[PDB]
């Protein structure tokens, strides 16, 4: 999943 | 779209049975399982600049239907996922190194892959 999505995952 | 209805051959069942399937099992094929969504994500602009949207979901369907008539077709797919992510995306942007990633996975199937077509 997305921290800010495209930019930096959180997975 | 195609010029023919699809047809089962052994170059599609090798993009189903072997690149699909071995993209799809690592870690970091998952913003690829389906259509990029651009209201959820908050993409500013994704359809007006990404006009042909790909995604290896849609591709394992049109494969499982038999969309294709031939696995030219399918790598043209392939190619233009990989290739919006290219163009909208940042150089920076996690998303680009997992493209790029599966990009080389899907190029070394593709030199590995039987380099006529026939119908099953």
């Amino acid at each position: 999943w997305w921290i800010i999505p495209k930019v930096k995952k959180g997975c | 779209n195609p010029s023919k209805p699809g047809r089962k051959t052994n170059q599609l069942q090798y993009m189903q049975n072997v690149v699909v399937k071995t993209l799809w099992k690592h870690q970091f094929a998952w913003p690829f399982y389906q259509p990029v969504d651009a209201i959820k994500l908050n993409l500013p602009d994704y359809h007006k600049i990404i006009k042909n949207p790909m995604d290896m979901g849609t591709i394992k369907k049109r494969l499982e239907n038999n969309y294709y008539w031939s696995a030219s077709e399918c790598m043209q797919d392939f190619n233009t996922m990989f290739t919006n992510c290219y163009i909208y995306n940042k150089p920076t942007d996690d998303i680009v190194l997992m493209a790029q990633a599966l990009e080389k996975i899907f190029l070394q199937k593709v030199a590995q892959m039987p380099q006529e077509e026939v119908e099953l």
